[PDB]
């Protein structure tokens, strides 16, 4: 009842955009791909702002 | 003949489903590594 | 579908304008058009089957044709042919003949 | 919004706008049609463009611009150039000549509004003609396909009204439209009828007898060339084709195509069978004299399966020669390795 | 130009009568008038996504939630398009593909009796229309004819991808069933796709009591 649960979660809203316009709900993860290629190696960071 | 079965060809289903689908305006294509086609229905749609 | 991806694309009637301009012939101005309905060419929004009737043939096209023989039959030619008729014209026979549109007879 | 109630709603309004008078405006418009076909003739007589062309370019002016010559049809007439310069050729027309042109376009125009008018009396008949398996506004659609049918053909001259002249055509249409379109499978107008008569004669049979007729009955009252054989076969194709999707046994699920079964394909117990026959075949085919076999080989097995046209040049008997030899000699030695015996197919 | 469509200066009609010189002149102009897919697709063709998106980028970010809100829901779409996308001229239809032969088959059933999908009518509906359109529009027509038979071209059209979505055809009396439209066939609307995932046969399978 766990893993079928994180599968409850596994989105997440947007509201501080950056590459694509706010309210979009996302996959988790997949923002913890841009966030970190922004403010890791492609500078400038874009801190996408989400909720869970 | 005694060899192990030849992998899976394309399921009907699946084919039946694209062009069941193409049957309206739509287009659904398979791709490869590359965002460029794969055949499935194997020369059959190439045309004449 | 619910999400009108041609209504949404282009800000028509999102499920209206189409609706309504699809199946049928409730005209969209689409290029230019000089001409005003009072008012403009609409750019890109509709009108009525009457209203574009009365763009293309101009204003009016009455055919009020007379009872009787010897009655409005006067009326008409003397004051016919050449004559720029004004707006509400009186022919004088049967009933009264209303010539409410302008111009040329 | 639910269609006809528009389609009706549409001309309801037009032809409510312009009920066209009985005689004068049919005449006048009608007139106007006429002299329409008499110029145009005649400007082809000097223009050399085909009646075609004349025709093409004078509806072009009136009711469509390059649009509708571009889409309706590609594109063989530029949008520019082509078109306006054959009218280009109608204004450098005399006096005399221009004068017809001027004719063509208002006649044209005429048979605009005589057509728009009587859309209310294509609807009328159209209003009875509809149980068969033509859509209410096909059926007006084809309507319409005698209708405008008739402008061509009418002559005000003679001095027989328009509406009556139009019903027949309209009629016409309705019917051909019937004969076509309504089925899945095409059958021919005289199959059509054969087969009225043959469901028109089985009422007076219902009528009596109590037993619905058998093929004798009913053959013996439609007539001469009319043979048992022959109504059996007559209707099994008046019967309409069967839905290849319909519900099953208990209606459920279960979909009525899974119960025709296949057969182009070779069912695995006849691919497994090519394998065989196809590899031992070829193999016999191996230790035999090339010539015969192969012009045998190519004959019965490629083309198409005439001992005289078969070997290449060599005569007959050469060829019955080593065929029966050749042929035979390779039975038995076939039977002897017992490859072949056990008819694969 | 003779008596009709003959654009003068700022009015453009001109009705011919030989009688005396009198150059009618109505009033109307090059007002262009379209209706059906056609002013749509039209409509679509002179976009370019690249202005109306920035548009809207402003549009957006500062204007009051109201219509910025809509804005947005806008945006989602031109952007999707205008990302690696197929530029969306192509929503519309002047060219239908058509589902194979053998997927669509024409049986032997009890003698007489053929087997034929809900399909195939479907199709015969749009072909016959397409053609009547076409002879029409030779035939030289009248204009309340045109559209109506146009109109009735849509309908077909979308019967045939997927019927019931404005409204249900019927094949001729029998069968009050509603033709399998494209669609259909796949979302197994019908109790079609359960049994898809009801299931298929298996090749070398088996049963009995345990």
């Amino acid at each position: 009842i766990e893993i079928v649960v994180r599968q409850m979660m596994k989105y997440v809203e947007v509201t501080d955009p950056g590459d694509s316009r706010l309210l979009e709900g996302q996959v988790l993860e997949k923002w913890d791909v841009e966030a970190l290629n922004e403010r890791l190696i492609a500078e400038g960071k874009t801190p996408v702002a989400w909720k869970p | 003949k005694g060899e192990d079965v030849p992998e899976p060809s394309v399921p009907e289903s699946f084919r039946v489903l694209v062009k069941e689908l193409q049957a309206l305006a739509l287009d659904v294509q398979t791709l490869d590594e590359k965002d460029n086609p794969v055949d499935i229905f194997e020369g059959l749609a190439s045309k004449r | 579908d619910v999400p009108s991806k041609i209504g949404t694309l282009l800000d028509l009637s999102a499920t209206e304008l189409e609706q309504v301009l699809y199946f049928s012939k409730y005209i969209v101005l689409d290029p230019k058009g000089a001409i005003l309905n009072g008012v403009p060419v609409e750019k890109r929004q509709l009108l009525t089957d009457e209203e574009y009737r009365e763009l293309r043939y101009g204003k009016q096209e009455t055919y009020p044709l007379p009872p009787g023989v010897d009655a409005l039959v006067k009326d008409g030619e003397e004051v016919v042919k050449g004559q720029e008729l004004a707006p509400g014209v009186v022919s004088r026979l049967d009933g009264v003949a209303l010539y409410r549109f302008p111009r040329r007879v | 919004k639910i269609s006809t109630s528009d389609p009706v709603r549409q001309y309801l309004h037009e032809i409510g706008q312009v009920p066209l008078l009985t005689l004068e405006e049919e005449v006048e418009l009608a007139r106007k049609v006429e002299e329409g076909m008499e110029a145009i003739k005649k400007l082809s007589e000097i223009t050399g463009l085909d009646p075609d062309l004349i025709r093409e370019v004078v509806r072009a002016k009136i009711l469509g611009s390059a649009r509708v010559r571009h889409i309706p049809g590609l594109k063989e007439t530029l949008d520019p150039k082509t078109v306006e310069e054959i009218d280009q050729k109608l204004k450098s027309l005399p006096k005399e000549h221009k004068r017809y042109l001027h004719i063509a376009r208002e006649g044209e125009a005429a048979r605009q509004h005589l057509i728009e008018a009587n859309l209310r009396l294509v609807v009328s008949i159209a209003k009875k003609y509809t149980g068969r398996g033509l859509s209410f506004l096909d059926l007006i659609q084809e309507g319409n396909q005698g209708l405008i049918r008739a402008v061509e053909k009418f002559e005000y001259k003679r001095r027989f009204k328009f509406s009556t002249y139009a019903t027949w055509w309209i009629r016409q249409a309705i019917n051909r439209a019937i004969a076509d379109q309504a089925r899945t499978i095409r059958i021919p107008v005289h199959m059509v009828e054969t087969i009225n008569k043959l469901s028109r004669t089985a009422r007076q049979l219902q009528q009596e007898l109590g037993r619905e007729p058998t093929y004798e009955e009913i053959a013996e009252a439609m007539g001469p060339g009319w043979d048992a054989k022959r109504v059996e076969e007559t209707l099994k194709i008046a019967q309409e084709p069967v839905s290849l999707e319909t519900p099953i046994g208990d209606e459920k699920d279960s979909f009525y195509g899974d119960f025709i079964p296949d057969e182009h394909l070779p069912s695995p117990v006849d691919a497994a069978t090519q394998s065989l026959l196809s590899e031992e075949l070829e193999k016999a085919l191996s230790k035999l004299s090339e010539r015969e076999a192969m012009v045998l080989k190519l004959r019965k097995g490629l083309i198409d399966g005439e001992e005289v046209g078969a070997f290449f040049g060599v005569t007959r008997e050469r060829i019955r020669q080593i065929e029966n030899k050749a042929l035979r000699k390779l039975k038995y030695h076939e039977s002897r390795t017992r490859k072949l015996r056990d008819f694969l197919d | 130009a003779d008596g009709g469509k003959v654009k003068s200066d700022v009015y453009g009609r001109v009705e011919v009568d030989l009688v005396r010189n009198v150059v009618r002149v109505v009033e109307s102009y090059d007002i262009d008038a379209r209706m059906g897919a056609e002013a749509i697709q039209q409509l679509l063709k002179e976009l370019d996504l690249e202005a109306l998106e920035k548009e809207l980028l402003e549009e957006m970010k500062h204007p009051s939630r109201a219509r910025r809100a809509k804005a947005r829901k806008r945006l989602e779409v031109v952007r999707a398009f205008l990302d690696s996308g197929n530029r969306p001229e192509w929503m519309i239809l002047e060219a239908v593909p058509v589902l194979p032969p053998d997927l669509r088959p024409m049986v032997q059933v009890d003698g007489g009796r053929f087997a034929t999908s809900d399909l195939n009518d479907l199709y015969r509906r749009l072909i016959n229309r397409n053609n009547r359109l076409k002879k029409l529009l030779a035939q030289g027509a009248p204009e309340i004819i045109i559209r109506n038979e146009k109109r009735m071209l849509q309908e077909a059209v979308d019967a045939l991808l997927d019927n019931g979505r404005r409204g249900a055809p019927v094949t001729n009396p029998g069968s009050d069933r509603p033709l399998r439209s494209l669609t259909d066939i796949l979302s197994g609307k019908q109790g079609r796709f359960r049994q898809n995932l009801l299931g298929k046969r298996v090749d070398y399978s088996g049963r009995s009591v345990i």
